[PDB]
C-alpha cells in the first residue's frame, strides 16, 4: 500500500487519526473495516453525534504495482449530554441504577460512555440473580442547540436459581476438591459475582491449566440454569531414585518423591534422603490443607542429617496448625525441637564469641572440641496472596511473613523474622508485558544478653536469591584462629600449628543476621515462542541486588581486616532468564554477568536449577 | 503385497507383539485401501488398538468402521468393542494399586459406556455377548449411583441441605434398586431434620424402616 | 518475471535536445497525470509540493512562479490551460483557477472528492471527473457548479479513471464499469449509454482507464480487450475489436495507433478491427502513451529513453536515452518542439 | 478385569404400606435376558 | 547407557551414575 | 473457640419476599403460583402435590435465618391451602 487519503475533516489531521489504523500492505486490505470502526469511535468518543462514513475506495495502481486507500468523511459538530432518562421493569434497584448514571452536565458525548453505563447495568443486576437482563439504550438528538439525551430501555427479567452444578474434567482429582472451592451453593439463587469467585479459586490451587465457565439453560424450565465447569489436569510432581555405588563411595543412594496433590486427594507430601560414606540425611513432611470443611489446615515434618569431619549432627520435628482469617488473608502457628552438636570445630572468631556468650571456654587452637544442644522453639507467620496462577501469575501481589522465638528453658536464646514479598503489574492488555518486582529481608537476634547461633545464620546468593553468585557467597567471610590439626604432614595453612603463626582472613562463608535482597524483572513474550511453548516457558530480563551483614560484629579488635559491621556493601548484577514448565516441572535457566563486586567475591555467570520456587 | 502383509501380521497376532500386528496392518491398509481384505483388517486394527491401549485410535478406527458400513454381519461385535474401550477409560494402574475409591472421579466415560452396551443389549437381543454386557450394565450402574452419593455426603458435611434433599431424590428416581440408595436415605432424614420439616421426616423414617434388613 | 528488450536500435537523425531544467522534486513513485502544459510559448508545471511555475517556452528558462501550500498540497490531476485560465486539481477535492498573465489565484472550489484525471474546458465550462464516480460541471469564472451526474463505482481500480472529452456540445465520458455515456452539457442530461466490454473476473479483471471522436464516430477501447467505433448520437456500435489497455491513443491518417497492456505496438485501420502492423521490440518495458511528432510515432519507456518509430510500418528510427529515472506520463508536442517531463521534476525540451 | 463379575445384587425397594416413591424414569432400564452367553476370560473376543 | 522410556519416564545405567526418574 | 474461623456465607433456597407472599390467594392455579413466586426447589416425592418454600441464609459468624412456607395442591392442580413459619423455633 502506497497511500490512505482521508478527506473531508477540518477539525484533526491525517497524520493523528492514520495513526490508531492497523493497515500502513498488499493483501491485507481486508482489516479495513477496524479501521473505520475506529474512526466510528474515534469521532463518537468526541460528541459528532451525526458522523458517518459515506463511501470507501480500494484501487489498484498499473500492473499491480500498489494500492491507493480512499475514505469519504461527513465530519458534524460536538453535541452535549443534558441527561439520561431510565426507565423500564427496574424492580427496586432504582437507586444503584441513578448512581451508576450521574453525570457532570455539559460533559462531551462519548458513545463508549453509554456503552460502559449499559454494560454496567448488566453487570449490576447479574449480583442479585437477574441473568439475563434485557438492556437497550438510544440517543435523541437535538440539532437546534447540538443537544443529546440518553434514553435507555431497562428490563430485569427474571431470577435464575442453580438446579445443579457439574464438572466434567476430573480424571485424577476427587470430586470434594473442587467443590471445597466454590462459593456459590446449590439450590440457592445465582449471584455472577459469587459465581466468578470458582475461576480464581480453582486457579490458585495450581493444579489446572484452564477453567472454563459455562452457563447453561435448562430446556423444561425458563428460571433455572446449571454450571459446569471443565479443567484440564497439570501433570504435578515427581518420583527420583538414584545409585550413588563406586569404588570411593562405597554404597549410596538417593531417593525421594514430592508432590502438591497426592494421587489426587489434595494432601502434599515430600519425602527426601540419601546415604553416602560422609553424609545422611532424611526428611518427611506431610500436609492437609483441608483438616476440617472450613479451610483449616494441619501438617509438619521430621527430619535427620549427620556429617562427618567438622563432625556434626542434628534432628528434630515441626508441627503447624493454620488457618484462614478472611478470604485473602491467612495465619500459621506451631511447634517444633531440634537437637544439635559438633564436634572437631575449627577455632574461629565468631564461632568462638558465641561459645564464651553461651558460658563455654574452649581451649585455644584446639580442634579436639564439642558442644550439644537441645532447643525447643515456636513457629508462626503470616500470608496474603490474590494472584490469578499457580505459576505464571499476570496480576496481583504476594506477602509472607515468618518467624520463630525460642521457648524458655531452652538452651539457644533468639528469635528470627523473615519477609518474602512480590508484585506482578501488567502493563499489557494482553498481560504479555509485565513487571515483576521481588524482594526479601531477614533479622534476628539473641535474648538474655546472648548471641545468636551460628548455624541458624542467614546466606544469600545463588539461583534462588541473587542470580551470577555461587551459592552462599555473599557475605562476611571465616576468620580463623591460629593449632592441634591431624592434617599438618601435608591443608590449610591457618589452621595447622605448622604454619599458622597469626590471624588470617578467608573465603569461608559464614552468614550473618541480617540480609536484603531485591530485584525487578521484565516479562516479556518473544518471537521464537511457538503455541507449545507460550503456555509454558517464560522469558524475562532482570536487575539484582542485595546485602548480608553482620549485627554485633565488633571492628574495634580486628583493625587489618575488612569492618562488617557495613550494611552498605551492596552487591549487584543483571541479565537474562528463562522459566520453563518441562514435563519434570518449571526449570530455570539463567546467564547474569555482575557489575558491582567487593573483595571476596565468587562469579558464577551461568546457572540452572528445577526451580518450583519464586 | 497384501498377502505377506496379512500373513504377518496374523502371525503376531496368533502369538506375537502387538506393536508388530499394529505395524502390518497400518502397512496393508496404507497399501491397499480398497482391497477385500478390509474387511477383516480394519476390525483387526480396532482389536490391535484394543490390545495396545491405543484408546484414542481405537474410537476413530470405529466411527470410521462404522461410518463405511451402515449395516454389517458384525456390527454388533464392534459396538460391544466400543462398550469396552469406554470402560477402559475410566481406570489407572495407579488408583488400582492403593485401593483407591473411583467413585469419586468424573463419570464421563461410564455414561457414554453405559449407553453403548444399552444400545447393544436392546438392538440386538439375540447377540452372543448378552451376558457379559448385563454383567457390566449392572457394575456401571453401581459406579454411578455411587459418584452420586458422595457428593450428597460433602453437602451434608457443608450444610447445603436443600442441595442435599434434591440430590437424594434424584438418586431415588434413577438407582432405586442400588445399594447406594439404601446407604444415602439417612441423609435425607437428617437433612429434613435440620429444617422444621418434620412431617417429611416421618415419611423418611417410614421407608427406612420398610426396606430395613 | 519479464525481459525488458534493448534493440540495437540506431538513434537516426540523434534529435537534437534543445534543454533540460526542473521544478521541485518529481511525481516519483505516485501514479499521476500532472503533465505539463504549453501555451503562448510558456510551459506551464508544477510538483505535489504545491510549486507551480511558468516557464519561457523557447529557452526553457523560468518566468513565474507561486507556492500553492503552507500539509502539502499534493497536487494531481495535470494542469489545463485554456484562455485566459489555468486550472488545476487535488487529492483534496480542491479545483484552483489560476490566470494565464499570472497565476495567482482567481478562486477554487471544493469538488466533493480527488481531482485524479485531467480538468478539460468546454465553451464556458470546466469539467472535472472525480475519484468516486461524480462528473462535476463547473463554471470557468467562479467555481459554481452547474450540474453534477454519477455513474457507479465497482471495488475495482484507479487507472486514472479517464477524462471526459467533448463534441457537438455533449460530453463524452466513461468509467470503469465498463461503459461509455454521453451527457448534454447545457444541463447535464443524460443522452444514452453503452457497454463496452463483459468479464467474468469481478474482482480480478478492471474495465477502463480516453476516448475520442472523429468525424461524428466515437472511438473507445476498455481495458478488457475491447476497442469500439460508436455513433454520437446514439450508444449504436460502428464496429469493434477485442482490442484493449489502459494508456491513451493516437488517431491520424485514418489510421489508429495503440499501445497494448503488455506494452506491445500496434497500427490498425481507422474503418475496421484491420490490423496493419506490430511491433514487440519494446515488449514488457512499461511504456507511456505515444504522441505523433514531425510524423514518427514518440513512445518512452520507465528506463528513460524515447524511441522514434516509423508510422508507416513500425520501423524503428531512432532511441535516445534521456533521463535514466524514466518516464510515466505521456509526451506533449505542438508548433515543432518536443515537450516531456521525466517521473523526476526535471523537464526536458527537444 | 473381572472385578465387573463381584457386584453386588440389585433389589427393588417396596412403600411403606400407604405411600408411594416417586415415579422412575425409563433411563438405565435393563431389560431381562435368558443369561445363555460366557463371562469374562471365557470369551473369545476376537475379530470373526 | 541410559534411556527414555516414555513421557515423565526416564531410566539409565550411566563407579555408576544409574539413576531412574518418574514424574506423574 | 471456632467462632474465629472464616465462613462464607451460605445460602439455601429460593427467594421470598412479603410483596409476593401478600400475592398468594387460595384459587390460584398452580401456573399463577409458579409465575408470581418462581419455580419451587423443594417438593414431596413421595406423595401429593405438595410445594415447599424455604427461605434460609447463615451470614458468617451469625445466627439461622429462616422463614418458610408450604402449599397444598389438589389432585385439581388448585390450590387448597397456605401455611407459614415466619421463624425456627
Amino acid at each position: 500500500i502506497q497511500q490512505i487519503n482521508i478527506v473531508g475533516n477540518h477539525a484533526f489531521t491525517t497524520d493523528e487519526l492514520i495513526s490508531h489504523f492497523q493497515l500502513r500492505r498488499k493483501y491485507q486490505k481486508q482489516k479495513l473495516a477496524g479501521d473505520l470502526e475506529t474512526l466510528r469511535s474515534y469521532y463518537l468518543d468526541r460528541g459528532y453525534a451525526r458522523f458517518n462514513i459515506d463511501s470507501t475506495q480500494v484501487s489498484l495502481t498499473p500492473d499491480k504495482k500498489g494500492i491507493y486507500v480512499t475514505v469519504n468523511i461527513t465530519e458534524g459538530d460536538q453535541y452535549k449530554l443534558s441527561g439520561v432518562e431510565v426507565s423500564g421493569n427496574l424492580a427496586g434497584h432504582s437507586a444503584e441504577i441513578e448512581q451508576l448514571t450521574k453525570i457532570e452536565p455539559g460533559e462531551l458525548y462519548n458513545g463508549t460512555k453509554v456503552t460502559k453505563m449499559e454494560d454496567d447495568i448488566k453487570k449490576l443486576l447479574g449480583r442479585y440473580g437477574y441473568a439475563y437482563p434485557r438492556v437497550q439504550s438510544m440517543p435523541e438528538i437535538n440539532d437546534a442547540d447540538k443537544t443529546v439525551k440518553l434514553r435507555v430501555n431497562v428490563d430485569a427479567g427474571n431470577r435464575f436459581y442453580v438446579r445443579k452444578i457439574r464438572f466434567e474434567g476430573n480424571d485424577t482429582s476427587k470430586d470434594a476438591v473442587l467443590r471445597r472451592e466454590m462459593r456459590q451453593m446449590e439450590g440457592a439463587w445465582l449471584g455472577s459475582d459469587l459465581v466468578d469467585q470458582g475461576k480464581e479459586r480453582l486457579n490458585r490451587l495450581g493444579f489446572f491449566e484452564t477453567v472454563d465457565t459455562d452457563t447453561q439453560r435448562v430446556p423444561g424450565s425458563p428460571d433455572q440454569v446449571d454450571v459446569v465447569y471443565k479443567v484440564k489436569e497439570r501433570n504435578t510432581g515427581c518420583f527420583n531414585f538414584g545409585i550413588g555405588y563406586g569404588t570411593e563411595s562405597g554404597v549410596s543412594f538417593q531417593a525421594g518423591v514430592q508432590q502438591d496433590n497426592w494421587l489426587g486427594t489434595g494432601y502434599a507430601v515430600g519425602i527426601n534422603g540419601t546415604k553416602n560414606d560422609y553424609q545422611t540425611y532424611a526428611e518427611l513432611s506431610v500436609t492437609n490443607p483441608y483438616f476440617t470443611v472450613d479451610g483449616v489446615s494441619l501438617g509438619g515434618r521430621l527430619f535427620y542429617n549427620d556429617f562427618q569431619a567438622y563432625t556434626n549432627k542434628s534432628y528434630g520435628t515441626d508441627v503447624t496448625l493454620g488457618f484462614p482469617i478472611n478470604e485473602y488473608n491467612s495465619l500459621r502457628a506451631g511447634l517444633g525441637y531440634v537437637h544439635n552438636s559438633l564436634s572437631n570445630m575449627q577455632p574461629q572468631v565468631a564461632m568462638w564469641r558465641y561459645l564464651y556468650s553461651m558460658g563455654e571456654h574452649p581451649s585455644t587452637s584446639d580442634q579436639d572440641n564439642s558442644f550439644k544442644t537441645d532447643d525447643f522453639t515456636f513457629n508462626y507467620g503470616w500470608t496474603y496472596n490474590k494472584l490469578d496462577r499457580g505459576y505464571f501469575p499476570t496480576d496481583g501481589s504476594r506477602v509472607n511473613l515468618t518467624g520463630k522465638v525460642t521457648i524458655p528453658g531452652s538452651d539457644n536464646e533468639y528469635y528470627k523474622v523473615t519477609l518474602d514479598t512480590a508484585t506482578y503489574v501488567p502493563i499489557d492488555d494482553d498481560h504479555k508485558w509485565v513487571v515483576l518486582g521481588r524482594t526479601r529481608w531477614g533479622y534476628g537476634d539473641g535474648l538474655g544478653g546472648k548471641e545468636m547461633p551460628f548455624y541458624e545464620n542467614f546466606y544469600a546468593g545463588g539461583s534462588s536469591t541473587v542470580r551470577g553468585f555461587q551459592s552462599n557467597t555473599i557475605g562476611p567471610k571465616a576468620v580463623y584462629f591460629p593449632q592441634a590439626s591431624n592434617y599438618d604432614p601435608d591443608d590449610y595453612e591457618c589452621a595447622t600449628q605448622d604454619g599458622a603463626k597469626d590471624l588470617c582472613k578467608s573465603d569461608d562463608a559464614v552468614g550473618g543476621n541480617a540480609m536484603a535482597v531485591a530485584s525487578l524483572e521484565f516479562i516479556t513474550p518473544t518471537p521464537f515462542i511457538s503455541d507449545k511453548y507460550a503456555n509454558s516457558v517464560r522469558t524475562s530480563f532482570f536487575w539484582d541486588m542485595g546485602t548480608v551483614w553482620d549485627t554485633n560484629w565488633d571492628s574495634s579488635q580486628y583493625s587489618g581486616y575488612p569492618d562488617y559491621s557495613d550494611p552498605s556493601n551492596i552487591r549487584m548484577s543483571a541479565g537474562i532468564a528463562l522459566q520453563w514448565m518441562s514435563p519434570l516441572g518449571p526449570l530455570v535457566f539463567s546467564y547474569a554477568q555482575p557489575f558491582k563486586k567487593y573483595d571476596g567475591d565468587k562469579a558464577e555467570q551461568f546457572q540452572f536449577n528445577i526451580g518450583k520456587t519464586w | 503385497p497384501p498377502n505377506e502383509i496379512y500373513a504377518t501380521a496374523q502371525q503376531k497376532l496368533q502369538d506375537g507383539n502387538w506393536r508388530q500386528a499394529i505395524t502390518q496392518l497400518e502397512a496393508l491398509d496404507n497399501r491397499y485401501p480398497f482391497g477385500p481384505y478390509s474387511q477383516q483388517v480394519q476390525l483387526d486394527l480396532i482389536y490391535a488398538y484394543y490390545k495396545n491401549a491405543d484408546l484414542p485410535l481405537a474410537q476413530a478406527a470405529i466411527d470410521r468402521f462404522i461410518r463405511l458400513n451402515p449395516t454389517h454381519p458384525n456390527i454388533d461385535y464392534v459396538m460391544y468393542m466400543r462398550g469396552l474401550t469406554n470402560m477402559a477409560l475410566d481406570d489407572s494402574a495407579l488408583q488400582g494399586f492403593f485401593g483407591v475409591d473411583r467413585s469419586d472421579r468424573d463419570p464421563q466415560h461410564a455414561r457414554a459406556a453405559f449407553s453403548d452396551f444399552s444400545k447393544l443389549v436392546r438392538g440386538y437381543p439375540n447377540s452372543q455377548y448378552t451376558t457379559d454386557a448385563t454383567k457390566r450394565l449392572v457394575f456401571l450402574k453401581d459406579r454411578l449411583a455411587k459418584y452420586e452419593y458422595s457428593v450428597a455426603e460433602y453437602y451434608t458435611e457443608r450444610g447445603a441441605w436443600v442441595a442435599v434433599v434434591n440430590r437424594v431424590e434424584g438418586m431415588l428416581r434413577d438407582y432405586p434398586d442400588t445399594q447406594a440408595t439404601r446407604d444415602a436415605l439417612p441423609l435425607m432424614e437428617n437433612a429434613y431434620r435440620q429444617m422444621q420439616m418434620n412431617a417429611q421426616a416421618e415419611k423418611v423414617a417410614k421407608i427406612i424402616a420398610a426396606n430395613s434388613s | 518475471v519479464k525481459m525488458s528488450p534493448l534493440p540495437t536500435v540506431e538513434n537516426q537523425f540523434t534529435p537534437t535536445t534543445a534543454w533540460s531544467t526542473s521544478v521541485g522534486s518529481g511525481i516519483g513513485n505516485f501514479y499521476s497525470n500532472l503533465h505539463p502544459a504549453l501555451a503562448d510559448n510558456v510551459v506551464y508545471a508544477a510538483d505535489r509540493a504545491g510549486l507551480v511555475k511558468a516557464l519561457n517556452a523557447d529557452d526553457g528558462k523560468e518566468i513565474w512562479s507561486v507556492s500553492l501550500a503552507e500539509e502539502p498540497a499534493l497536487l494531481s490531476g495535470g494542469v489545463t490551460v485554456s484562455g485566459g485560465h489555468v486550472y488545476i486539481g487535488s487529492e483534496k477535492a480542491q479545483v484552483y483557477a489560476l490566470n494565464t498573465s499570472d497565476g495567482t489565484v482567481a478562486w477554487q472550489t471544493k469538488v466533493a472528492g480527488e481531482a485524479l484525471s485531467r480538468p478539460v474546458v468546454s465553451d464556458g465550462l470546466v469539467l472535472i471527473h472525480t475519484s468516486n464516480g461524480q462528473l462535476q460541471a463547473l463554471n470557468e469564472a467562479d467555481g459554481a457548479v452547474k450540474w453534477t451526474v454519477n455513474l457507479d463505482m465497482p471495488s475495482l481500480s484507479l487507472r486514472g479513471e479517464s477524462a471526459p472529452t467533448t463534441a457537438f456540445g455533449a460530453a463524452v465520458v466513461g468509467g470503469d464499469n465498463g461503459r461509455v455515456s454521453a451527457v448534454l452539457m447545457e444541463q447535464g442530461q443524460m443522452i444514452w449509454q453503452q457497454r463496452i466490454s463483459q468479464a467474468t473476473g469481478s474482482t480480478e479483471i478492471d474495465r477502463l482507464s480516453t476516448p475520442v471522436v472523429v468525424n461524428g464516430v466515437v472511438f473507445a477501447l476498455a481495458y478488457n480487450g475491447n476497442l469500439t467505433a460508436l455513433d454520437l448520437r446514439s450508444g449504436q456500435i460502428m464496429w469493434k475489436r477485442e482490442l484493449g489497455s489502459v494508456n491513451d491513443f493516437i488517431v491520424d491518417g485514418n489510421r489508429i495507433y495503440l499501445v497494448d497492456q503488455n506494452d506491445r505496438v500496434m497500427a490498425l485501420t481507422i474503418d475496421g478491427g484491420v490490423t496493419l502492423w506490430t511491433q514487440s521490440d519494446l515488449l514488457h518495458r512499461l511504456l507511456t502513451s505515444p504522441v505523433l511528432y514531425n510524423g514518427n510515432l514518440v513512445v518512452g519507456d520507465s528506463e528513460g529513453y524515447l524511441h522514434w518509430i516509423n508510422v508507416e510500418d513500425g520501423r524503428f528510427v531512432a532511441q535516445q536515452k534521456v533521463d535514466s529515472s524514466g518516464f510515466q506520463t505521456e509526451p506533449v508536442a505542438a508548433d515543432g518542439k518536443l515537450l516531456i517531463q521525466a517521473k523526476d521534476g526535471t523537464v526536458y525540451s527537444i | 478385569d473381572e472385578a465387573y463379575l463381584e457386584a453386588a445384587p440389585l433389589a427393588e425397594l417396596h412403600a411403606p404400606a400407604g405411600m408411594i416413591l416417586p415415579v422412575t424414569s425409563g433411563d438405565y432400564a435393563i431389560p431381562v435376558t435368558n443369561g445363555s452367553g460366557a463371562v469374562g476370560k471365557a470369551l473369545d473376543i476376537r475379530p470373526p | 547407557l541410559n534411556a527414555e522410556i516414555r513421557d515423565n519416564v526416564r531410566f539409565g545405567l550411566e563407579a555408576v551414575n544409574a539413576n531412574f526418574r518418574y514424574c506423574f | 473457640l471456632e467462632r474465629v474461623v472464616y465462613r462464607p456465607d451460605i445460602n439455601q433456597g429460593n427467594y421470598l419476599t412479603a410483596n409476593d407472599v401478600s400475592k398468594i390467594r387460595v384459587g390460584m392455579t398452580q401456573q399463577q403460583v409458579a409465575y408470581a413466586l418462581g419455580t419451587p426447589l423443594m417438593s414431596d416425592p413421595f406423595g401429593t402435590n405438595t410445594w415447599f418454600y424455604v427461605f434460609r441464609q447463615q451470614p458468617g459468624h451469625e445466627g439461622v435465618t429462616q422463614q418458610t412456607l408450604t402449599l397444598t395442591f389438589n389432585s385439581s392442580g388448585v390450590l387448597t391451602n397456605i401455611d407459614n413459619k415466619p421463624a425456627l423455633s
